[PDB]
RNA sequence: AUGUAUUAAGGAGAGUAUAACUUAAUUUAUGUUUAUGAUAGAGGUUAUCAACAUAUGAACUCUUAGAGAAAUUACUUAAUAAACGAAGUGAAUUGAAAUAUCUUAUUAACUUCAGGAAAAGAAAUCAAACGAGAUUCUAUGAUUAGUGUGAACGAAAAUAGAGCAGCCUAUUAAAAUAAGUAAAAUGGCUUUAAAGCUGUUUGAAUAUUGUGGG
RNA sequence: UAGAUGUGCAUAGUUAAACCGAUCAUUAAAAUAAUGAAUAGUGUCUAAAGUUAGACCCGAAGCCUGGUGA
RNA sequence: CAGUCGCGUAAGCGGGGCAUAGGAUCACAAGAUACAAAAAGGAAAGAUCUUGGAUUUUUGGAAAAGCUACGCUAGGGAUAA
């Protein structure tokens, strides 16, 4: 009658509870499903006990390492960036940065190491935007520009994506100058935001800095090299000839 | 300071830890600019950086 | 439709003055017992104190000193004093303090607490009234009691007496049920009229108000403002990505 | 059982209006409100027919001067439990299907010292090329990095919450900025090989104008 | 008023591992030459479970530490 | 299938022996791979591939001698007088 005394889940819902030692009838009474008189009976048996013959991770042994200083890269396909614009979920008009990647929601929820753009629907991909991303498959990178677009790929850590989401530090796609000639403009700039902002990282490990100083990569750093030069700091490019 | 009488150098009177307190505390009032020379600033952090780089 | 009207009455002479509109998916929601159900049991495992306790043969006093030989008295061969073979030995499985608390996500108990609204707007047990809800006690007994003329004997038994009369007169009372008022903030009358005339109803704040508090009584007397600000607070289904939460159809006639 | 608040030495013996408590064992006074209280009588043993608040007399013996067979002697205005804290010392049952390394375990326990709490504490700290900013408690991070033949053991950064406080002129009275010290070899502890603790034998430097530790 | 904030899981696979990436790995150069691996998750409730804790219940002989007693 | 060598006029054969009787991991040692490199440049210590030394003979792989009639506990009558 009262809707309190009519509520129920689904019977769907509810399974049996099986209640052991209580009546043979039950189909659980006296031994509760273990048997007669047996170590798995009277005691436990060790969860990693083969009766005494050696696992197979101990006759072969475990292989391999874990790489433990391998960067997490979020991973975003050109279908999926398609996918966003076209809802109005991201502004191609504008600069395409971690920030509004992130609160898009093309990615989720995490913020890792870092975000890759992948080729992932590369033929149907035809709109021009400015994105700037950690790293970019070669074949986004084409697709990208064919389409009448710009990449960058910049240097971020776990650490920077989270305080530019969180706005305590401000996107650019430069790196910062070194010079007693850039010293004034740089601190000017900084006195006029009136506002406390945390710097964006640099690379400082000879991988990094040779990633993101190539221009295949479209690296932020590749306008230091010279036409000739290559982008490792110990390599260089032979010559060729006779002599 | 190198004490005159004691060839012995003698602690700063704040610590690299609350000399940036102050300076934190000093830059959210606008003040940063009445405090004295340190390594804490966030324009001489900068201005290192700058002129000198990695 | 995809809106329903909500009608706001006087609450004295309950007149239709204004006009509001609501959403179908806030006020028209079919009836789901088993979401209702989940929303109910999940309030009355937070409600529960669960501090239930019983000693254990570990925490049973005592020495842990052998009673008999192991062997030799002819008698069953006996460790402890604590065990639960014992007259005062301890329960192996008995209560201990833990919490019965259970989850229930933020959408489902949203999805609930419309589908309660709802069950009572298509049954006609929704009555959302003008602001400033509070029971109309004559001023002559509100003037004796300001002014301490009134004993606290006869000052009950009057608002005993009126809250009667006045919910049997409305068909509100025991015998209609109950009725529960629920308002935004206290009102001295309105609580103190059913704090001590409690069999004709009852009087609740916004913050009070639980999903079993809108299914117990015959009817739920809703302030404009309480309602509106209660479905905006349990509506986090809805707006993800507005709908009508308020839409005044027909104005008050000034 | 949990939470909140307050407090910070505990017991015994014998005696006594058998609700009344110390040989005075039911002391003597003050103020306010007293049925709209508080939360126009009878009644001093045929008693305490008054609650709140503030004062006040009395309060024995032992633990507890010495001594002794505690509650005695002999003297005298003799007087401080437990638990919790820190350091020192430090097992075994147990698990590994035996068992030595390991685990159990910087555990239990014991000793010393100390207070209502104690301890710890304002970076010779962490981070990583951006920055954080003492200590303490809880959770996550984490059946992780890592160690170990195994069985198992096991962080930190960071995050969230509880609290938040900085100083040397320390709100209680201290430094002329630290040499047998840092560090090394060797024997051990801890441990990831670093850092940290340490017996023996040896043994530095002077500040970002780049001195010292990490 | 506005802004930011708070574990995690999934969204791309591949390898010892990174680079790489709808492709990756082996082929000491590479190359459809060959072989393997690609497409809905997440939260809650009910119930049954693995793991660690006393771990379904009762039961040793013995070992260690501190005290007691001639 | 790729690589590149031998024999053969050629077809073709060849990834030891007519067939059936030689144990891993770990640690250690010697070569290659260019993977990662705990601030950074190096390195150390690791990872992958090839290879070597075993009555690990209780040979799916513990570094291991006895007495008890002074004996004890849990069990078996699943094996005795
Ligand atoms: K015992
Ligand atoms: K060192
Ligand atoms: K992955
Ligand atoms: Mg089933
Ligand atoms: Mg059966
Ligand atoms: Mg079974
Ligand atoms: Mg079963
Ligand atoms: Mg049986
Ligand atoms: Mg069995
Ligand atoms: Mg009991
Ligand atoms: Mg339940
Ligand atoms: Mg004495
Ligand atoms: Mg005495
Ligand atoms: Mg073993
Ligand atoms: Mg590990
Ligand atoms: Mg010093
Ligand atoms: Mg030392
Ligand atoms: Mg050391
Ligand atoms: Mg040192
Ligand atoms: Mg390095
Ligand atoms: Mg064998
Ligand atoms: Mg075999
Ligand atoms: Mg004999």
């Amino acid at each position: 009658a009262s809707i309190l005394a009519s509520l129920s889940d689904n019977r769907g819902a509810y399974h049996k509870r099986i209640r052991k030692g209580r009546g043979p009838s039950s189909g659980y009474g006296k031994t509760a499903g273990r048997g007669t008189k047996g170590q798995k009976a009277h005691g436990h048996v060790k969860p990693w006990f083969q009766g005494g013959q050696t696992p197979l991770i101990v006759s072969h042994g475990r292989k391999g390492f874990v790489n433990q200083f391998a960067a997490d890269m979020s991973e975003l396909n050109l279908e999926k960036l398609q996918e966003w614009i076209e809802a109005g979920r991201i502004d191609p008009t504008k600069p395409i940065t971690p920030k509004e990647i992130i609160k898009s929601g093309i990615i989720g929820s995490s913020i890792k190491d870092g975000i890759k753009l992948l080729g992932r629907g590369k033929e149907s991909f035809k709109i021009p935007v400015t994105i700037t991303v950690s790293r970019a498959s070669a074949s986004a990178i084409e697709a990208i520009e064919a389409a009448g677009g710009k990449i960058v790929t910049r240097f971020y850590t776990k650490e920077s994506l989270k305080r530019l989401v969180e706005g305590k530090s401000l996107h650019t796609d430069k790196p910062l100058p070194v010079g007693k000639e850039h010293v004034e403009e740089i601190l000017a700039q900084a006195r006029s935001l009136k506002k406390k902002y945390y710097r964006l990282p640099d690379p400082t490990s000879r991988w990094d800095i040779e990633y993101y100083r190539d221009p295949a990569h479209r690296g932020y750093l590749s306008h230091q090299l010279a036409p000739g030069e290559s982008p490792s700091l110990y390599f260089k490019v032979p010559t060729g000839g006779e002599k | 300071t190198k004490h005159p009488i004691t060839g012995k150098w003698h602690n700063p009177k704040y610590s690299l830890r609350r000399q940036a307190e102050l300076v934190k505390l000093a830059q959210e009032h606008g003040v940063e600019e009445l405090l004295p020379f340190t390594r804490k600033l966030n324009e001489e952090k900068l201005r290192k950086r700058v002129e000198l780089g990695l | 439709i995809t809106n329903v009207p909500v009608t706001v009455y006087s609450f004295p002479e309950l007149e239709p003055r204004s006009l509001e509109s609501y959403s179908a998916r806030h006020l028209h929601l079919p009836l789901r017992r088993d979401i209702l159900h989940l929303a109910v049991i999940y309030e009355g495992d937070s409600t529960r104190r669960g501090m239930a306790s019983t000693k254990t043969r570990y925490e049973v006093h005592g020495s842990h000193k052998k009673m008999s030989p192991q062997k030799g008295t002819g008698n069953a061969r006996r460790g402890t004093r604590q065990s639960p073979l014992m007259k005062g030995g301890g329960k192996t499985f008995g209560p201990k303090p833990r919490d019965f608390s259970t989850k229930l996500n933020k959408k489902v108990y949203d999805l609930a607490w419309r589908t309660a609204l709802s069950y009572r707007y298509k049954r006609g047990e929704l009555i959302v009234t003008e602001d400033g809800l509070d029971l109309p006690l004559p001023n002559d007994f509100l003037w004796l009691a300001g002014g301490g003329k009134l004993s606290r004997e006869l000052e009950d038994g009057y608002v005993r007496k009126w809250v009667h009369e006045f919910m049997t007169s409305l068909n509100w009372g025991k015998e209609a049920g109950r009725t529960t008022f629920i308002t935004g903030d206290k009102r001295p009358n309105l609580f103190t009229g059913f704090e001590l005339a409690g069999a004709e109803g009852r009087a609740l704040e916004l913050w009070d108000v639980d999903v079993k508090d809108l299914l117990e009584t015959g009817r739920i007397v809703i302030e404009r403002s309480a309602l509106k600000e209660m479905i905006e607070d349990h509506q986090s289904d809805l707006v993800t990505r507005g709908p009508n939460l308020g839409e005044v159809l027909v104005r008050a006639p000034r």
